[PDB]
RNA sequence: AUACAGUGAAACUGCGAAUCAGUUAUCGUUUAUUUGAUAGCAUGGUAUAACUGUGGUAA
RNA sequence: UUUGAUGAUUCAUAAUAACUUUUCGAAUCGCAUGGCCUUGUGCUGGCGAUGGUUCAUUCAAAUUUCUGCCCUAUCAACUUUCGAUGGUAGGAUAGUGGCCUACCAUGGUUUCAACGGG
């Protein structure tokens, strides 16, 4: 179908000009007696505009018989350019394409109208920008790359000066703009073969200090060639751009090469790049280097990749380049071999951290030897807890140096902790859970604010009297982390005789009922556990109610019934049930974040024992959003001020900034105690909504 | 007579066949709409309070009943203690999910902070091999352009008053020459 | 294009479905439509279609 | 010396008073999304798609003034039967208006070819 209507935006989008891929057979292979007039008097049949009609009607005497042309040059020449300033747009392609025409019949003589003809060919493209037309841009786009394919012959030294004339239109912050000159450009530099294309380069570089986009378009646009094709002149501009490369340019020069090596590599496919490797292979042999290698080794002869890896490396970065290796790699000798040089590689513990988010894989030989070799970056790194790969963290977690674990042993046997040094033992049991009688001295003296308490749970999760004393200490009493103790401690007689002795267990089976889900599953999963070490259909009930929490139409359509279910078996059928049931109640009800659930809870508190904690637990929820709870624990500063080795790209661009916000969270002490505070449960929420 | 049988929350529906023909002795002459007991009706289900839908009676057409009525039809108002076999058990999701912003703000508790745009349900279509997922609307959300188009009325309507009472003073002026010509 | 963004069946909504003859007035009526003038809460709720299902029914 | 006219007005229009089973004064959409700099995440801003108050226009309808057509005096009386014809009010009317209601009057048509019939 026709009528689709495109927008503006929409047409230019559309836009690429490659005239001389353009194929029909216009005027210009038809030649009269001048070149010029063939093309004058068709456009003065075919189209109709005032002042193209009185131009015609200025330069009928003279646009004939070519001779006629050569006398009257400049008078002409002054016509045409005086009613491209006057600019109706309807006249605006036969007086553009006629100055297209105006160069081809001439040639040398041209070049003293060539920079003026320039001027008022800019000054009409922002004429056409504020115009809003892409026919109009289509031709006077059109009629500059004319000009340049005429004039390619005498347009080889003089490169610097038209690129230094066309620059408002590179640097003009109205990206289309750029993308149609780059081609135009991109074609002259298709044209000049070698020292001219080598001075215009180190120029192109040198003047980079909205440009930078511009140089990328114009470096592409000189390599695009057809579909899944490179460009025949590509591996000498590649030449060229690693020559006006290695430190002869400035700093966003190498990202610029980068950026057009790496649209290169996605427009070409897998054979139209040997000949480019080969050139920036023999380019690279001699010895900036680092973000060319990242860049290459992004888009996926990986041993000559590690050959000359390792001649560069013998002479962050390298910890990028290490990750993308290992991340597309395909040899184990070349893995074993970067282990070699990650013994030489510092920051370790963010390369293989970016490298574990990557994947997970063989060849975890390098990790023991690190962990050994041995503050911050390793508490980090033990402190990323549940990944995919704690299969092998919690294998290898016992290859560490040991004498830094009875190390901390020492400073965990005596704590005069006030403020921070209870922070500072937090550091050292988040390293001493992968390193029983310390830890219980240690918490003894600690117990003797909520994250101090909630790190001391968690070496006593890594940790019957160790269970007496915890008993005795929750007895006493964030509570996330100490459910998770209580609860390692319950599934990891005297025990039952222990139990026995304390009365407990009715202060957490009534707060079982939080703003938090994670702290309600905590809570009823410790209830059962100390109610097995010491009834249960309708806690498995709740239990598994609460266990099917992922609010997915199907699970929540599931849930209303499961909850109405188990609320029937336990209002239908003791005081401990009784206010374990009513705790979960209460929980569903303020959880709201599931109008599924709020609905079940809505019918379950319909046939309750009356006022038996119901109306307590109501006032206790709306008097719980009159004011609302903060203030967790603070930290110093610290500064990265680092972790750049990219400016722009698609993709490349946000690998980078992943690895720099690695490298930012494995930053100085104080960001990693402010990321590990940062890295807790949930809390208390919901104001306004319970 | 078949009785289909849908109990709402998971929203299943099944039919049964009710043979005894004096337990369908106590639906006759009753009004559409009244309160049918579990246990009072029939033998096995229990405590499942109903209301009767009329509908259509043989070859399907449509207050008091009589036994023409041979699909009769029921909702589950209130559950006894009866564990059915396809009603109760197996549950059916609820199929199109909230459309609206503030639909979806009262279906999962939203605030006047939250401006949703990831509470939006979500659906992976799977072809088998490439997996596809759609994020479908929020409609009737604020966005940009609609106080950008609040502005623009705002705009014309305070241009078109200060267009015309001011045209108003430029004709005064000429009837004010014309004043001073008589 | 992690709200949406391409095409888009279905469906809702919107729009449209004795001839009398010449012969004046409508300061006696309405005037859908076109055309031209024209008016100093970051935006809430229903009640449902298509669809998913349970059937009857020779239909 | 204050106001827009037609041949012509209780015309066009303006002011007060309240009645409104309370009408409207945009909870709408497409393309771009540019600017001001106190960079808020602010305030602004373009082109046009629909809607909507009133008036005019345009297109219409429904009535209305004046003439006419088939043969006839083996058709001279026809209409106030259960409206015939007026005037006054009311209702109906989108309205002028027996289109109807009651009340007041007893009219009106016709040898001119009426009235009736072919």
């Amino acid at each position: 179908k026709r009528y689709r209507y495109s927008s503006f935006k929409a047409r230019i989008d559309d836009l690429k000009i490659e005239p001389a891929r353009n194929l029909e057979k216009r005027v210009h292979d038809y030649v009269e007696s001048s070149h010029f007039l063939a093309s004058f008097d068709q456009w003065k049949e075919i189209n109709l505009s005032a002042k193209f009609t009185e131009f015609a009607a200025e330069i009928e005497h003279d646009v004939q018989t070519l001779p006629q042309i050569l006398y009257h040059d400049k008078k002409i020449f002054n016509s045409l350019v005086s009613f491209i300033n006057f600019h109706d747009e309807f006249s605006l392609q036969p007086l553009l394409d006629l100055l297209a025409q105006f160069c081809h019949d001439l040639g040398p003589d041209f070049l003293k109208f060539y920079e003026e003809a320039i001027k008022t060919l800019i000054n009409l493209l922002d004429a056409a920008i504020e115009f809003e037309s892409s026919n109009v841009f289509e031709w006077g786009f059109n009629c500059l790359a004319y000009i340049f394919k005429y004039l390619s012959k005498f347009l080889v030294k003089k490169l610097v000066l038209t690129c230094d004339l066309l620059i408002p239109l590179l640097s003009h912050s109205k990206e289309y703009l750029s993308r149609f000159s780059a081609e135009a450009l991109s074609f002259l530099v298709r044209k000049c073969p070698v020292s001219n294309l080598r001075e215009f380069v180190r120029s192109v570089f040198e003047k980079l200090e909205l440009y930078e986009g511009l140089l990328i378009l114009f470096t592409e646009s000189m390599t695009s060639t057809q579909e899944t094709l490179h460009s025949k002149a590509k591996a000498i501009m590649s030449v060229l751009l690693h020559e006006a490369l290695t430190k002869s340019s400035p700093e966003r020069s190498v990202s610029l090469l980068s950026d057009i090596w790496m649209n290169i590599s996605k427009y070409a496919s897998i054979e139209s790049l040997l000949p480019v490797y080969e050139v920036m292979y023999q380019d690279f042999n001699d010895s900036r280097i680092l973000k060319v290698l990242t860049t290459i080794v992004f888009s996926e002869i990986p041993d000559w990749n590690k050959i000359t890896i390792l001649i560069e490396r013998i002479m962050l970065s390298q910890d990028k380049v290490a990750f993308l290796f290992a991340l597309f790699i395909r040899n184990s000798d070349v893995k074993t071999l970067t282990l070699f040089h990650q013994k030489l590689f510092n920051y370790a513990l963010t390369n293989i951290s970016d490298c574990f988010l990557e994947f997970f894989q063989f060849a975890l030989r390098l990790s023991y030897e690190r962990v050994f070799s041995f503050l911050f970056l390793k508490k980090n790194w033990q402190s990323q807890g549940k990944k995919i790969a704690l299969f092998f963290l919690e294998v290898d977690d016992k290859p560490e140096l040991q004498k830094v674990r009875e190390v901390n042993f020492p400073e965990e046997f005596i704590l005069s902790i006030r403020d921070f040094f209870v922070t500072a033992e937090i550091n050292d049991s988040n390293d001493l859970f992968e390193i029983i009688f310390k830890y219980s001295k240690l918490q003894n003296t600690e117990i003797i604010e909520r994250i101090f308490s909630t790190f001391a749970s968690p070496d006593n999760f890594t940790k019957g009297t160790l269970l007496k004393i915890y008993r005795k200490e929750d007895d006493a009493s964030l509570k996330t982390i100490l459910d998770n103790y209580e609860n390692y401690k319950e599934s990891l007689g005297w025990n039952k005789l222990v139990s026995n002795l304390h009365p407990s267990e009715s202060l957490k089976g009534l707060m079982s009922h939080y703003p938090s889900l994670l702290l309600s599953l905590t809570d009823n999963f410790m209830l059962p556990d100390g109610k097995i070490r010491y009834k249960t259909l309708m806690i498995l009930q709740g239990m598994q109610v609460p266990d099917l929490l992922s609010s997915c139409m199907v699970i929540e359509e599931i849930p209303l019934t499961l909850q109405n279910a188990r609320d029937l078996t336990i209002r239908i059928k003791t005081k401990t049930d009784k206010l374990v049931s009513s705790f979960f109640l209460k929980y569903l009800f303020g959880l709201l974040t599931v109008r599924f659930s709020p609905v079940w809870t809505g019918v379950f508190d319909t046939l309750p024992n009356v006022y038996t904690k119901d109306e307590a637990l109501v006032w206790k929820l709306v008097l719980s959003f009159i004011k609302l709870p903060d203030e967790n624990q603070n930290l110093d500063y610290y500064q990265p001020l680092l972790e750049d080795g990219a400016n722009k790209v698609l993709w490349d661009s946000s690998v980078v900034r992943l690895r720099d916000t690695i490298d930012t969270f494995s930053h100085i002490w104080s960001k990693y105690s402010t990321q590990n505070t940062s890295i807790i449960s949930t809390t208390i929420e919901r104001r306004g909504n319970t | 007579m078949k009785l289909n049988i849908s109990y709402p929350v998971n929203g299943s529906q099944k039919t049964f066949e009710i043979d005894d023909e004096h337990r369908i002795r106590v639906f006759f002459d009753k009004r559409i709409g009244q309160e049918v007991d579990g246990e009072a009706v029939g033998d096995e289900f229990k405590g499942y309070v109903f209301k009767i839908s009329g509908g259509n009676d043989k070859q399907g057409f449509p207050a008091i009943v009589g036994p023409d009525l041979a699909v009769l039809a029921l909702v589950i108002v209130k559950k006894g203690e009866q564990e059915l076999e396809g009603l109760t058990d197996t549950t059916v999701p609820k199929r199109l999910g909230p459309k609206r912003a503030n639909n979806i703000r009262k279906f999962f508790g939203l605030s006047k902070e939250d401006d949703v745009r990831d509470f939006v349900i979500r659906r992976e279509v799977t072809k088998g091999e490439k997996t596809y997922t759609k994020a479908p609307k929020i409609q009737r959300l604020v966005t940009p352009q609609r106080l950008q188009r609040k502005r623009h009325q705002r705009a014309l309507k305070v241009r078109n008053a200060q267009a015309q009472r001011e045209a108003a003073a430029e004709y005064a002026q000429l009837l004010a020459k014309r004043l001073s010509e008589r």
